[PDB]
RNA sequence: GGGUAGCCACGCCACACGGGGUAAGAGCUGAACGCAUCUAAGCUCGAAACCCACUUGGAAAAGAGACACCGCCGAGGUCCC
RNA sequence: CAUAUCGACCGAGUGGCUUGCUACCUCGAUGUCGGUUCCCUCCAUCCUGCCCGUGCAGAAGCGGGCAAGGGUGAGGUUGUU
RNA sequence: GGAUUAAGUGUAAUCCUCUGAAGGUGGUCUCGAGCCCUAGACAGCCGGGAUGUUGGCUUAGAAGCAGCCAUCAUUUAAAGA
């Protein structure tokens, strides 16, 4: 036709939940696990950077500007929590866990110290009753004898530092890929009891897919859904409104054709994001620098959008999509499908932009 | 063209002059082909053209289709050998479509009675077998005649066998 | 039906129908598995075997195994191996073969002379061995007649060249001997 | 799992010649199961097999939309939908004796004990002068993804 | 080749531009702009860097009527970089070029794109400014 | 007359390859038919097309899934602000 | 030099886009032409991929095969198609 | 009981309705016709394809092989102007 927007993502319903949960992970070799394959805080919104060309074929070895973007704050976050899956047919189930005694102090919201009397709402992940070996046993065990799947861990981003955020966290599970599993299990058990940052997984020129929910309004008309053509002009005045759809057999239509809707929000990942940066709002300089405790390299002055000032460990993930937008979040991963080869530990990052947002 | 609503009898006689007047003259060349007089008859070799099937050739169709025959019987020659006969005559008048008769197909027009289909065209008829046109001389060749004639067959409606002397 | 016995220098040794042959040259094996067929077994001699079957279809075959075997006895004892040159036009043709059919491992260049390795691949259990000159001759051998086969020939065919013409252009290798 | 009656093999075996026997036996009330859907073989091949069937490029599958039918990709379900037809899935004992059959996807048999041949519906393909190229199981679906 | 620059699409068909000269080349409005593709509510696009197909409104010459082709110099919208950010400067800009790409006039008013030269080279000569 | 934020495009960023199987075709080994033969069994290659790869959706897939932890007198959840 | 290419006569078909026929359907009413917008499809393929032939040196073509993944517009006169 | 078919032909009495007229297959079975064979065929298969002389004429050429005339002789195991 072609046939206005694509299908692909369907229903496009809303989005159950503002936290990504990504479908697949990548599969691994040569790896730890992470765990944390998986891992991010975020978005602040982004300038610019002037980037010396990386290693091309080409010519071009120099400096150019590549939207240094959306600069996400994170991290760190902390697993608290790897868990066990084992057994089909039917699918993954979950095991038992593992545990932590660390509780970030502010794990209460959408966690621990939840009522200890039963309430009508369910309760979320808290936990005072222990048993860290009996899990790690029941799952050793189920290992041997019976199964075990792919393990992941729980994870929590704090709102340590960012601007308008709170004791609560909203995480979801991340997998650890490792060697054999044994050799990985043992990988998640370590970091654990532990606390983890962007610095383990990740690196800077390494492609990762990022994925969030997109931010958008609630239903609206055809046109700016997928897109179709508005007028002609006699309902002109009236809204865009596609031919009728389909007309036959069945009365109503299944359609797959241009229909109002919600629309705005998402849930969908990007590919191969480059991740230019790494970094961290402490100084750190090669040479002399400002002093008096300056502040994060990349945000601008004036703050950044609404929530402003960023001064801690931050990621840079150039041509920014993000996959949704400010102070929501995204989350990180491995590049699954991967294009090109990788790029280098670090970038040369000449310049970056400050400047207020406005002006 | 083309020939369909033509050459398949749904209808009965004439040609008659008499009732009949405008009809095309035929474009069929002389129906006596190859050296004549001399009876040609006393030869080796023998005959062909067989029609196997049911009617009307339009002269349409032989005239091109015979002579496009004689032609590639020029090989013996010009004059010297055989002699061609054509057997049947176009006489048959076909009428076409004259918006004024009946309805629906042809030799059925516009109204209920009325035009008859204007005189366009004659064609003969034959039946399941007969000779369409024949004759031959001495093992010329292998037999260029038995050439002619699959050139011939190949423009008329039928399937004509070749048939052996 | 048929009965084939041979040879001696070979073994046999065929089970559940993988079928074998031995040596002192490698050993090929092919399943000849096909229909209610015996899929021949030795007969503390040499295998040949008949199922109780109808006309041709079945007849298409057991005829193709007698064919299949009998060619794997002379793939075992004196291998087989398929000889031919390499030569055409100006410039001569780089033939080379490094292990592996892999892209830029199987030989030729230059195929006129144009940019660009093009060849592949190398069957399972085949020799490659060059030319006795700069470039004049290639032999190709294996035990089993299938690999070698089509190793000499998909290296003659990876000549061919759909363009202008045979005729105007004759490079290639062609393997002429049997 | 399921409980058998009489498990059948099908390996070589013509597939309708098999389901238009269970599904028969399915009607009278037996239980069970085919296994080896996977080798289980029909004649006439390599072209109008791979069409008119289930490949993505018979184009049963990714034939419609919100219409349908669709099909199966499956060797199980390829010639569990074989056996709906010739049983009135619809209603009654029909869709009964449909549910209490089940196929299986296997190398030999995953149940524990070989099942039994039918009365011969068998491949032969042995020296197949009667036989020709027919192959059929899971390589139509393996076309197909599975 | 590449431009190496990203470049919004700043005019649209249909849209009225100025030469930086050509003989009796004057306003030349665009038409269908190099091999490009189209949408629904496509408004076909144009950009620095892209060739187009135009006709000369304004004029003087016999220049004035049409055909073309033009290649963009400038626009207003803006750009991108390797270092900086970029700009828009100007008004936009076009200059008419022979298949071969060369300038069908002598000299060109106004200033150029660095990444204009690069696509094509002639015209980034007859320049006169850079930048 | 000027114009902040936001929303926007005329502005900016990102959108492969490769692998597997084929068609037409190019070939190999090879009989029927001692030879020849790209085909009959077998095989090497070979399309923007097919499959995969990649993005999106997707436990209501009725075989209605898996895992870890917390919990059954209180885990969690709804209301509330 | 039939068959690079063009290709009559005659003969056999396929499609259901044009036109005609049916006067079979509707006159207690199935809203016109053209346009527009929005979706799907057909081939019998215009480009792109992979190929064969050539009256194929090359370049540019011409003709044919597989193939429907993607692509295949803007204006001036005219209500116009 | 027997035979054919490899195209899913077909599994379609009749017909608006079931098309198909004047693409391919050394897959296999059955039937017929011509010629050649134990004075030994095909392969039938394998190998070879004499001197005057390019016969005379004609022709731009015309050398066994456009055409006309002639069709001898030699050396032979044999070999036509």
């Amino acid at each position: 036709a072609p046939r206005h927007g694509h299908l692909g993502f369907l229903p496009r319903k809303r989005a159950a939940s503002i936290r990504a949960r990504v479908k697949a992970f990548p599969k691994d070799d040569r790896s730890k696990p992470v765990a944390l394959t998986s891992f991010l805080g975020y978005k602040a919104g982004m300038t610019t950077i002037v980037r010396d060309l990386d290693r091309p074929g080409s010519k071009f070895h120099k400096r150019e500007v590549v939207e240094a973007v959306t600069v996400v704050d994170t991290p760190p976050v902390v697993v608290v929590g790897v868990v066990g899956y084992v057994e089909t047919p039917r699918g993954l189930r979950s095991l038992t866990t593992v545990w932590a005694e660390h509780l970030s102090d502010e794990v209460k919201r959408r966690f621990y110290k939840n009522w200890y009397k039963s309430k009508k709402k369910a309760f979320t992940k808290y936990s005072a009753k222990y048993a860290q070996d009996g899990a790690g046993i029941e799952r050793e065990l189920a290992r041997i004898k019976k199964y075990a799947s792919v393990v992941r861990v729980l994870v929590h981003t704090q709102i340590r530092k960012t601007p308008l955020a709170q004791k609560k966290a909203h995480l979801a599970e991340i997998q650890l890929n490792g060697g054999s599993i044994s050799e990985k299990v043992d990988w998640a058990r370590e970091h654990f009891e532990k606390t983890v940052a962007v610095d383990s997984v990740f690196e800077q020129n390494e492609m990762i897919d990022a994925i969030a929910v997109t931010k958008g309004h609630g239903f609206e008309g055809v046109t700016h859904r997928w897109g179709t053509k508005k007028l002609p002009r006699k309902t002109h005045r009236g809204l865009r409104k596609v031919a009728c759809i389909g007309a036959w057999h069945p009365a109503h239509v299944m359609w797959s054709v241009a229909r109002a809707g919600q629309r705005g929000y998402h849930s969908r990942t990007s590919i191969n994001h480059k991740i230019y940066r790494v970094g961290k709002g402490d100084d750190e300089a090669n040479g002399a620098t400002s002093f008096d405790r300056t502040k994060k390299t990349i945000t601008p002055m004036g703050g950044f959008v609404h929530y402003g000032e960023i001064k801690n460990d931050f990621i840079m993930v150039k041509g920014c999509i993000p996959g949704n937008r400010k102070r929501i979040v995204t989350l990180r991963k491995s590049l699954y499908t991967n294009t090109s080869r990788k790029a280098l530990e670090e970038v040369s990052l000449k310049w970056i932009d400050t400047a207020s947002k406005f002006g | 063209r083309p020939a369909r609503c033509y050459r398949y009898q749904k209808n009965k006689p004439y040609p008659k002059s008499r009732y009949n007047r405008a009809v095309p003259d035929s474009k069929i060349r002389i129906y006596d082909l190859g050296k004549k007089k001399a009876t040609v008859d006393e030869f080796p070799l023998c005959v062909h053209l067989v029609s196997n099937e049911l009617e009307q050739l339009s002269s349409e169709a032989l005239e091109a289709a015979r002579i496009c025959a004689n032609k590639y019987m020029t090989t013996v020659s010009g004059r010297d050998a055989f002699h061609l006969r054509v057997r049947v005559h176009p006489f048959h008048v076909l009428r076409i479509n004259k918006m004024l008769s009946c309805a629906g197909a042809d030799r059925l027009q516009q109204g209920m009675r009325g035009a008859w289909g204007k005189p366009h065209g004659l064609a003969a008829r034959v039946d399941i077998g007969q000779i369409i046109f024949s004759v031959r001389t001495k093992d010329s060749n292998k037999d260029v005649v038995v050439e002619g004639l699959r050139r011939a067959r190949y423009k008329f409606p039928g399937q004509q066998k070749i048939i052996l002397s | 039906e048929q009965q084939i016995e041979v040879p001696e220098g070979v073994t046999v040794s065929i089970k559940s129908r993988i079928v074998k042959v031995v040596g002192p040259r490698g050993t090929l094996t092919k399943n000849l598995k096909h229909i209610d067929v015996t899929f021949t077994k030795v007969n503390n001699q040499l295998i040949k075997v008949a199922v109780h079957n109808g006309g041709r279809k079945h007849v298409a075959a057991l005829r193709t195994v007698k064919s299949l075997v009998d060619n794997m006895i002379t793939g075992v004892t004196k291998g087989y191996k398929y000889k031919m040159r390499y030569v055409y036009a100006h410039f001569p043709i780089n033939v080379n073969i490094v292990e592996k059919d892999g892209a830029k491992f199987i030989e030729v260049r230059n195929f006129l002379g144009d940019k660009k390795i093009r060849n592949v691949p190398v069957r399972d259990g085949v020799t490659i061995e060059f030319s006795t000159n700069v470039k004049d001759e290639i032999v190709l051998s294996g035990n089993s007649v299938e690999d070698v086969s089509q190793n000499a020939a998909d290296l003659q065919q990876i000549c061919r060249v759909r363009n202008k013409d045979i005729r105007k252009f004759l490079d290639g290798i062609y393997v002429s001997h049997k | 799992s399921v409980e058998p009656v009489v498990v059948i093999d099908g390996k070589g075996h013509l597939v309708g010649r098999l389901a238009s026997v269970v599904a028969k036996q399915l009607l009278n009330g037996q239980k069970i199961v085919v296994v080896r859907a996977e080798e289980l073989n029909i004649s006439g091949e390599f072209f109008r097999n791979k069409l008119k069937y289930h490949d993505f490029l018979r184009k049963a599958t990714a034939f419609n939309k919100t219409r349908g039918p669709f099909h199966f990709r499956a060797p199980s379900r390829i010639f569990y939908k074989a056996l709906r037809g010739m049983v009135s899935h619809k209603t009654a004992r029909g869709k009964a004796a449909l549910e209490r059959l089940k196929v299986f996807e296997g190398i030999p048999p995953p149940y524990d004990k070989k099942k039994r041949v039918v009365v011969p519906q068998a491949l032969r393909v042995l020296r197949l002068k009667p036989g020709r190229k027919y192959t059929t199981l899971g390589k139509l679906s393996t076309s197909v993804g599975w | 080749q590449g431009t190496k620059f990203r470049i919004s699409l700043g005019l649209p068909v249909g849209a009225i531009m100025n030469c930086a000269d050509n003989s009796g080349a004057r306003n030349l409005y665009i038409i269908a702009v190099k091999g490009s593709g189209s949408r629904l509510n496509r408004l076909p696009a144009a950009s620095l860097g892209d060739m187009v197909m135009a006709t000369v409104k304004k004029g003087k010459p016999e220049l004035r009527k049409k055909v073309m082709p033009a290649i963009v110099v400038r626009q207003a919208k803006s750009w991108r970089r390797r270092d900086g950010v970029f700009l828009y400067f100007e008004d936009n800009a076009g200059v008419i070029a022979n298949p071969k790409g060369e300038m069908k006039g002598s000299a060109i008013t106004g200033p150029v794109g660095k990444e204009c030269a690069d696509l094509w080279p002639r015209v980034a000569s007859n320049s006169g400014v850079v930048v």
